[PDB]
This record gives C-alpha cells, structure tokens and sequence, in this order.
C-alpha cells in the first residue's frame, strides 16, 4: 500500500526555476572563474566556481578556534571532519568576511556550485546553517557533480541537526567524481541521481552509498561526463512536454512496485538486467515503512490524554504536601521518600518519563512530522509536565546517588533538554504582574542548583582560609543567593519553596547566619 | 447516467451551450427562459485585463473574497477566506450592479420557482462560477429547497478559485451544482496555472487567437503553451507531493522559494475526447489530469499540440453535438482507472499521481469513519454524560458550582472530572489535528451531528479548562485565557456552531456581537468601546468564566463597561444553554461572590439583582 516518491521528489526539484537558475549561475561562475552573486526573480544565488587545482582527499577536523565555527554540530569524539582543501579554499576565498555583508537584507538564498565549487557551496551553506541562531534568510543548497565533503561523523551530525533537507546534490549517473572519493568520505543531504531519462531522489546516506557502489559496477569512464551537467539540466527541465510511460513490459500491477519500477527506468536501467535489480532493491530499501506521521501526530493526543492522570497525580501529591504540617515542600518530601504517598506518586513520575521518552524518540526517528515540536499543544504539554515533574526526577536522583555526581553535571535526562529547546518555538515575553507565587517554580532546575549551593556552603563551612571562603562565596554562593532572591521577588517560585522546613528555607537560614559571621 | 450523476440532462447541456454562444453577441449576459428553466449566460472576453487585473500586483491575479458578502466561502474553524481571480470577480460585480437588469431577472425567476442555470464559455464560464456562488449566498443558504437549487455549466472555462474556495463548496454541499466541460487539449483551463510573469509577453496574442474574431504566430502559440505547461508541471508535481504528505521537510524548505498558482478545479470536471466522456469529482485528481492529458506521446503530436490547444477551445459545439455517442463514466467511482486514463493520454506516471489524489480522498473518508466510530461509542459519550449528570449536580448541591469545585477542591470527583477533561481534550484535539492537515473530507466541519456534539462539549468542558488554566495560575504565566490560553478546539467548535445557527439568516457572528453591544447604550464612544472589549470573554458564553476572572480583581470603574457587557450577554446565554443558571449564582460561585461586591448603585440597577443576595 506504500507510495513511492523518489522519482516524484526528483521531478519536483527538476520542475522548479531553482534547478535551471542555479545551474545557469554555476555556468556563469565557471566561465568567469569567480564567485557570482546575483538575483533571479527575487532569489539570491551565490554560485561558487569549479576549482580544478586543489588536492582533494584529505580529511581534517572542523575548526575549533577562529572566526569560522560550527557550534550547531557534534563535539562528541567520533569527530566530524571535512576535506582540508575545501576548508582551506573557504578561508582563502574570504567567503565568511565577504558573503556576510553581501547577503545582509536578502531573504531567499541559494548557494550552488559545480564540482569542487559545489563542495565549497555545501560547506558554505552548512556553515550558514550551523550557527546558534538560524540565518536571517532561507538557505537552500544545490550542487552539481560535487565530490564528497566529509566523513560519516559529519553526515550523521548533519542529519541529527535536521539540516540534511537543505541540500540537493545532483549527480549524473555517469559522473565519476561523486562516486570516486576515498572510502573515509560519506555523503549527506538528499541526492538527485539523474540520467537522460529522468531523476530519482535518495535522502538517506546508506542508500546513497549503496547507489554509489551499484553505479561503480557500471561501464564507461570518460572524464568529460563530469562536464555535461548543462545538458542534463536542460533535458530534465524540458521533459514536461513529453508523455513518459513504462518502457519495459510488465508494470507490476501493485501501486508501490509500479512506482519503484518507474524510478528504476528513470535512472535508465531495465528491471531485467542485474544492475536494474540492484537499483530496484536500493530504492525499495530506502523508504523504511512507518505509520503516516501526520496521523501518528493526531492520534498521539489520545495517548497524551491517557498518560495525563499521572501528571494529575503529581498535582494532587503536590497539593497534599503543601497541606502537610511538616511543611517540607514536595521536593524534600519526595526526596525523603518515607510515606506511601511518596511511593505512589513515584509510579506516576515513571509513567510520565517513559511517555515523554517515547515521544522524543519518535521525533528523532521521524515517526512524528518534521515540525511536530512547533505545535503549541506539545510545547505546552511538555512544559506543564516538566514544571511539575522535573523536581521529582531531581529529588529521585539526589536520593539515590552514591554521594555520585550532580544532576546538572551530565545527569539530566535527555528529554528535559529537548523540552527546553522546544520552549523556543513560542513567544517568551509576556511578563505578567504576579499576584502570588507561581503554581510551579518557573526554573525547572531550581532544586538541582540549590543542591549544588548546599554542597558549596558545606565546603565553605570547612573554610580555614578566610579569603578563600570569600571566593566560594563571591563566586559560587552569593550569585545563587541573589538569583534565588530575584526568583522569590518576582514570585517565580511556587509556595513550596518557601515552606518553613524546605531545604531552601534551611539553606537561606544557614547562609544568613554564615554571612553575619564574616561581613 | 451523466444526468444521474449531475442532475443535468443533455437538453439542459445543449441549451446552456446555445445560451453561451448567444452571450458573445450581447454585452455582459444573455437570459434564456424556457419551460421550468431560466438560463443566464455570460459574455467572454479576450483581453489580458480580463484575466489578470492590471491593478492587481500579486503574481496570479488573485484576491481574497469579501468575508461579509461571501460568508460561507471560507474555512470555518481556521477562518481563512477563499481566494479568486480578481478580474472575473470584477466582471461579476459589474453585472450584479443594480443599473443592469440582472438582479431583477434573477429575483423574478426565484419568485416563479424556476430552475436557474448559470452558464458560459471561456471566461464567461468563469463568470458563471462566481455568479453561482453569489446566488448560493444570496438565496439558497437562506431557504434551501429543491426548487431553489442552481445549476452551473461551463465550457472550457479557466480556473477561478483556490483550494479554500473548492473546499467551501464541498462543505456546504454546493459542489454538486457545478459541471465544467473541458475538451482534452483546451489550453484555457490550464492558463491560470502559470505565473503571470511566465505568460505576460505572449498572452495578448494568444487571447486574440482564441477570440472568434479574425485570425491572421506559431512561435507565439508554442512559446505560450510551453510556458503554461512548464509552470503547470511545477504546480502539479508540488501538489501531489504535498497532498500525500511525502517529503514534508524538503517541500516546506523549497516552498519558501516557489510561487505556485493557487487556482484549483471547482466542481465536477468532464473531460472530452473523440471516444469518451469522463467525469471527475476530486479537485486534485482533476489538477493532475489537466497537466497529464495535454502531454505529447511522440514528436509528431508535439509538433501538433500547441495549435490543437488553441483550436480545441472551440470544439465545444462538436462536444455537445456528439455527447450521446461518447462512452461515459465516472473516474472517482471506477475501480480500475487504467483504461479511462489511457484513453485520455495519461502516461503510467501520470496515472500514479491521479491515483494518488483519488486515494488520498479515500483515506480522508477512512479517517472520518474512524472518528465517527469513536465519537458514537458509549465509553465516549458517557464522559460527557457523567459531567452533565453527576459532577454538576453534586457540585451545585455543595453550593459552589462545578467551575469553583474544579478550581479549588481536591475530592475524588474533582480528580475524576479532571481525568475526563483530559480525555475529551484528546478526542477533540485529534480531530482538530486532522483538520489542520486536511485529513478529513470537506463536509466534516458542516456535519450537524458533529456540530451538536462539539457544542455540547464546548459548553460543558470549556469552563473546566478555564478553571484548569486559572487554578494552576497559567493566566499569570502566559496572560489572559482569551488571548493566548484558549484551546483552538473550542474556537473551532464555536465557529462551527456560529456558522450553523447564523448562515440561514445571512448574519455574521462579529456583527451580531457588535450590534448587541451597541444596543446596550453604554456611556463610551464607539472607538473606546471597541478598545475596551478587545479580546474579551463576552463574545462566547462558554468563555463567561474567563471574563469573570479578568474582571473580579479590578476596581469597578476600570471595568464598568466590561461588567455591563457581560451582564448584557448573560440572559441570551442562559436561554440558549451556553450558561447554566443553576451554576453561576450559587453562594460559593466566584461570580456570585464578586458581584455582590459591586457598588450598590450598579446592583440596584442591574438586570441580575433578583438572582443574588449580599
Ligand atoms: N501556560 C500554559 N501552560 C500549559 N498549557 C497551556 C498554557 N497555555 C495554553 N496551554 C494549552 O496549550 C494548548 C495549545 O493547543 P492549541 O490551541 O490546539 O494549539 P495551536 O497550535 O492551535 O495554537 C491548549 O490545549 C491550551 O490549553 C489550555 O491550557 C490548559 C492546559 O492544561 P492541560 O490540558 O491539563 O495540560 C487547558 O486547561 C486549557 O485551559
């Protein structure tokens, strides 16, 4: 019942003006031997010339110092690397220092290039997309016959950062250059493999690599096929006048297998030859079948509803703690873990943690739509959850630890970092006049920070040094103290923080006494 | 057969064609009375100004409809109004103008229980499409009956409206009134799929060539045809990739960079070849077919197509005269479309995509059946029934009401009501999520049982969601409920119901509201009252409580207009079931406790004084 879209995605790209305009710009840049920046029909094209001299093939890590950084990509020691000649040519041509101002005020930018020009264009678009802020223009990158740019670590990092769809690499099926990089290099982004008969898109690095191997089993090697992209761009962009039916015999009745067979033919192989069978299997195993993410997202509302009673249980537990005479606040209540009410709400803590873990994995694996995390409903459901529950996960960590890192020291569950990032898909002014303490402490890591301030107050109890006690106080105690007092001042803590026997009230007392002791 | 499907017989088709021919000679329109039938045929034009309005600076000559004059031509929950060709709209407006006899003639035929037909060739067909909608908004929605049903019959018309226009025809169940004949290779139905800029240079010459007035060029025809089909290719490829939900991230990034025609087929389309007559309902399947039926199968046919594409704009005479010898069928209903599409010149790949569009409709019908089953099951309806028949009676017996009970208490029935609120949020948010992504049939938002259900849900549970918002102080995180807190599910419910109750009377909810406010004869000027009531809770009875939460903490002269507004809305809210008089005046009610604290002068003169004690 599947629907095969590799050829359709190729046809969408081919039918756009971007296809022919990016190529035109590439051709002009090649003829000039210089970068060309110009507007066609309201789109800014930055076309980087082909550079035949540089020595491709040698990997080096991304820059860690200088003016040219990629904070949006992994640091995690399967380290991303890129072609050193391309990095050097980027700094050599003064791309950053120049393009910066020549693009200010533009709103639609295509970065494009033939050959190593395309490798540099991809590097440049990656750089633009790898800053802490997104660029202030849409960025799209089309390459023609580009050699590969980096290693596997770079490619999976680009996928993980959700930048891969900003790239379309047009590869003529008889162009040796993209298929001929050394084996340490990996593709990233979507590949449009193309022939005289049409195009096929593969968006998955494994499928692209497979196709590279398949194509390397075919025949004629003349270098000048690398030089024929103008012919392919022209032929492809004019195929809309002609009616194109299946040219083999047996179009397989089944709708999915039919679209696959047509894709194989669009690459120009016959579904009878050995090569055509390999191309078929490659296209067939590119898709990886799931339930429609649009439907999955809609029905996920019922699953959020079904897990919500656990969040309500945290709400009820929190109220009951507020009403308890011990006045610990529900953070310290749950950390103490004496009562049956503590054991009961812990079940709910676990249920909610597993649900939001499952949701976030679905997001990572694309079982949910690419823009799922931008829906207001999910931003606020996850925020409401986090507000109530993150203190309990903090308390569980500190109550189970060996005394044994700190929560905020590589021990925060991933899902809370993701929820944090989702919070940026909305508005965040609207400071309202608060008439009482917030229902839940607005910094959902407040208690972790307090636990660290507690440890630091104790180690400054050890003291001896009366000017080194000051460092601990000047550097790692008073900052948290005034942070807390502004949170209390603006009423951004919940009332349980100011419960007489909460660890915050205890710490506030200890510190005020210590501060009388030494000016 | 054809008649069975369209409620239109061959005699009606032939008379429509004659009238359309007739309208060349008249200016604006020509009226043909014949038996039970009055036909209004509209004059085509063949100057560029009548396709792309010279003062329209957009790229496809498009403009949003007037929300007051076309109150159904919109998405209800989302609000977005439909879009149409501005030149065609302006032509219709000049015809509608009271200094012509058009309105009088239409009114007379309505007074005589006549069957009204609007018809036209070329852009007059487009004018017909708009005239039908005008008529459906002026007459039909006010008193729907069978004698009042229109018919609209076009021949080689260009496209007219966007997807919202088509969708709104589907919601009101007006699509059935529209039949559009298209001769296979006719270029005019395809023209408006191209960007203005793509066809600007050569369009005057080709329109002149299509005008039956002195033909005396192959380069211009071939360039024009090439450009229309290039843009049409982009439109069709993007549309089928989009409607199937394939490659969403890629498409959303590419979309920023593309200008694609919003025009979509509206109504049933009937494609005509030498041997077949093919009727198709689905707008997107038709769009794909507009592209793929005009492709060249080999070099000779390519040489021929552009010329044949101009000349086939005048094959409707032979079309209507050969109707009865052509083999008829209905693509959407056929369970193997291969033969039909082969006969229409649709390649294997074209067939994949026409099939995709039809299949997406079938998925929408499937999604709707799943939703209907969930909402008709009693495990579902019994949550609403529990809040109605257990929770509310128990809380009002407690003398505080279910709003306040949910807002402050912690008993087991309040926790139960919270659980059920969350579950109902799940069901209705799923439906909303499907509608936001166009996953349900066009009709769903107009379905009476769904409107009744969602209205019961809104009146019953929106107060609990307002209680929820304020109990956890989210109003002090993200502002008043009515601004940023209100769930979109309740807005969709409110709009569905408002449209349901107001459309037979030709009224607009916002106008109803402001006229009520003006009748309250408050002591401010118009602009001040408009400022004061911005984002207030008094536009919807199920938002009563949110308004109360905004007012209760403020001095009376800060809020006197808003207080008087709320009190003015209360009596009709109570009569219509939007607000429960057993609830809001209880001793423990937040509202009751607040109101007795309003100055003696206001309470003595309030229309609510006989409801509460100090
Ligand atoms: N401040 C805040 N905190 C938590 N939840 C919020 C907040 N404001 C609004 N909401 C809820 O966000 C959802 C947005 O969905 P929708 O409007 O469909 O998104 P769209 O993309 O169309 O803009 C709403 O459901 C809204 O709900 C309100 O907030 C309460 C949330 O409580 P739970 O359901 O228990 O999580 C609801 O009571 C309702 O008042």
């Amino acid at each position: 019942c599947r629907f095969e879209t590799s050829e359709l995605q190729a046809s969408v790209m081919i039918s756009t003006p971007l296809f022919t305009d990016s190529w035109s710009s590439c051709n002009t840049a090649n003829c000039n031997g210089s970068i060309k920046i110009h507007d066609i029909a309201g789109i800014t094209y930055v076309a980087i010339p082909a550079v035949s001299m540089i020595q491709l093939g040698n990997l080096v890590g991304l820059p860690v110092t200088g003016d040219v950084l990629f904070p949006g990509l992994s640091s995690d020691e399967p380290l991303p690397m890129v072609d050193a000649a391309i990095l050097k040519l980027f700094l050599q041509l003064k791309i950053k220092e120049g393009l910066e101002l020549e693009l200010l005020g533009k709103k639609l930018v295509v970065i494009t290039g033939h050959s190593t020009g395309g490798a540099l264009a991809a590097f440049t678009a990656l750089w633009l997309l790898s800053q802490s802020s997104p660029p202030s223009f849409r960025v799209f990158c089309i390459t023609f016959g580009s050699p590969l740019l980096g290693n596997q670590s770079l490619s999976t990092s680009i996928s993980r950062s959700r930048l891969a769809h900003n790239f379309c690499h047009v590869v003529s099926i008889h162009d040796l250059v993209p298929r001929s990089s050394n084996e340490q290099f990996w593709p990233f982004g979507t590949y449009l493999f193309c022939s005289d008969k049409g195009g096929v898109c593969l968006d998955n690095a494994g499928s692209v690599r497979l196709m590279f191997n398949i194509l390397n089993t075919t025949a004629t090697q003349n270098t000048e096929e690398h030089q024929r992209y103008g012919h392919y761009v022209f032929t492809l962009s004019h195929m809309f006048l002609k009616s194109r039916s299946f040219l083999g015999g047996s179009i397989p009745d089944n709708s999915y297998q039919a679209g696959v067979a047509l894709a194989v033919e669009a690459l120009g192989f016959s579904n009878d030859d050995t090569s055509g069978v390999l191309v078929k299997e490659c296209i067939e195993t590119a898709t990886r079948i799931v339930r429609a993410p649009i439907l999955r997202s809609a029905e996920l509302a019922n699953e959020l509803a079904s897990v919500l009673p656990a969040r309500l249980e945290i709400q009820w537990y929190k109220d009951r703690c507020d009403a308890s005479e011990e006045q610990l606040g529900y953070y310290d209540f749950f950390k103490r873990y004496s009562l049956k009410r503590d054991f009961k709400v812990n079940m709910s803590r676990i249920r909610l943690a597993k649900f939001w873990d499952t949701v976030i994995k679905m997001v990572e694996t694309n079982e949910l739509p690419f823009d799922f995390h931008l829906g207001k409903k999910w931003i606020y459901a996850s925020q409401f959850y986090q507000l109530l529950a993150e203190p309990l996960d903090i308390a569980n960590f500190y109550k189970n630890r060996d005394i044994g890192g700190h929560y905020l020291e590589g021990n925060r569950p991933k899902r809370y970092e993701v929820i944090d990032k989702w919070q940026k898909g909305v508005k965040v002014p609207e400071e309202c006049v608060r008439s009482r303490y917030a229902s839940t402490t607005q910094d959902t890591c407040f208690w972790a920070k307090l636990e660290q301030a507690k440890e630091w107050l104790d180690e400054a109890r050890k003291e001896s040094s009366d000017p080194q006690r000051r460092s601990l106080l000047r550097e790692k105690i008073v900052p948290f103290e005034s942070y807390a007092n502004t949170l209390v001042t603006k009423k951004e803590v919940s009332l349980d923080v100011k419960a007489k026997n909460s660890s915050y009230s205890v710490w506030e007392a200890n510190l005020k006494e210590f501060k009388c002791k030494m000016g | 057969a054809f008649e069975a499907l369209t409620g239109i017989n061959g005699d009606l088709i032939t008379r429509s064609w004659s009238a359309s021919k007739q309208a060349y000679l008249t200016e604006r329109y020509h009226k043909e009375e014949a038996g039970a039938v009055v036909i209004f045929a509209f004059q085509p034009s063949f100057s560029e100004k009548d396709f792309f309005d010279p003062d329209n600076k957009s790229s496809f000559g498009e403009i949003k409809l007037n929300r007051v004059q076309f109150p159904c031509m919109r998405k209800i929950g989302k609000g977005d109004v439909a879009t149409v060709n501005e030149a065609f709209l302006k032509n219709l407006e000049a015809i509608i103008d009271p200094r012509t006899s058009f309105q009088a003639s239409v009114e007379m035929a309505v007074r005589s229980r006549k069957q009204i037909v609007f018809t036209g060739h070329s852009s007059g067909g487009a004018t017909a499409i708009l005239a039908t909608v005008w008529y459906l908004e002026k007459y039909f929605i006010r008193n729907p009956n069978v004698y009042l049903e229109p018919r609209c019959v076009t021949f080689g018309a260009p496209l007219v409206g966007d997807s919202i226009f088509s969708h709104a025809l589907g919601r009101e169940k007006w699509s059935r009134f529209f039949v559009n004949f298209v001769s296979r290779f006719d270029i005019v139905p395809r023209i408006m799929l191209a960007r203005k800029a793509s066809v600007e240079e050569t369009l005057p010459h080709v329109l002149a060539q299509l005008d039956p007035r002195k033909s005396s060029s192959e380069q211009r025809i071939t360039e024009f045809y090439t450009r229309v089909m290039r843009d049409t290719s982009t439109v069709a490829n993007q549309a089928v990739c989009e409607l199937t939900g394939s490659a969403e991230a890629f498409l959303e990034t590419l979309s920023s960079f593309l200008e694609l025609s919003p025009y979509r087929p509206a109504g049933t389309f009937v494609f005509s070849t030498e041997k077949r007559l093919v009727a198709v309902n689905n707008s997107d399947a038709i769009l794909q077919m507009l592209f793929y039926t005009s492709q060249a199968s080999d070099e000779q046919e390519w040489s021929l197509i552009p010329f044949r594409s101009i000349r086939d704009h005048h094959s409707y005479e032979e079309l209507v005269q050969s109707m009865g010898k052509k083999l008829f069928n209905h693509l959407d209903g056929e369970n193997s479309i291969e033969s039909t599409l082969n006969d229409l010149g649709v390649s294997t790949r074209g067939r994949q995509y026409v099939q995709a569009a039809l299949e997406e409709e079938k998925k929408r019908v499937e999604n709707q059946k799943k939703i209907i089953q969930v909402i008709e099951q009693e495990r579902f309806l019994k949550k609403l029934a529990w809040i109605e028949d257990e929770y509310k009676p128990k809380c009002q017996a407690h003398k505080n009401g279910y709003y306040d009970s949910f807002k402050v208490s912690n008993e087991e029935n309040d926790f139960k009501a919270n659980v059920k609120r969350a579950e109902l949020a799940g069901v209705f948010d799923e439906v909303l999520g499907l509608m936001k992504k166009c996953q349900l049939p066009d009709e769903f938002e107009g379905d009476i049982d769904w409107i009744k259900l969602a209205t019961r849900y809104r009146r019953l549970v929106e107060p609990l969601d307002i209680a929820n918002y304020h109990r956890h102080l989210k109003n002090e995180d993200t502002g008043p409920y009515m601004k940023r807190g209100r769930p979109t599910r309740y807005i969709y419910a409110q709009r569905g119901y408002e449209h349901y109750i107001l459309k037979p009377n030709g009224m607009i909810a916002e106008d109803v509201f402001w006229n009520k406010v003006n009748g309250l004869n408050l002591g401010l000027q118009l602009e001040e009252i408009q400022e004061t009531l911005k984002n207030s809770g008094s536009e919807c009875g199920s938002c009563f409580w949110a308004e109360v939460e905004e007012l209760k903490g403020k001095p009376y002269e800060e809020v006197e207009v808003r207080v008087k507004t709320l009190e003015g809305m209360l009596g009709e809210w109570i009569t219509d079931g939007e607000v429960d008089d057993k609830e809001i005046f209880l001793e423990g009610s937040t509202f009751r406790k607040w109101w007795i604290t309003l100055p003696k002068n206001h309470k003595s003169h309030s229309p609510l004084r006989d409801y509460m004690m100090d």
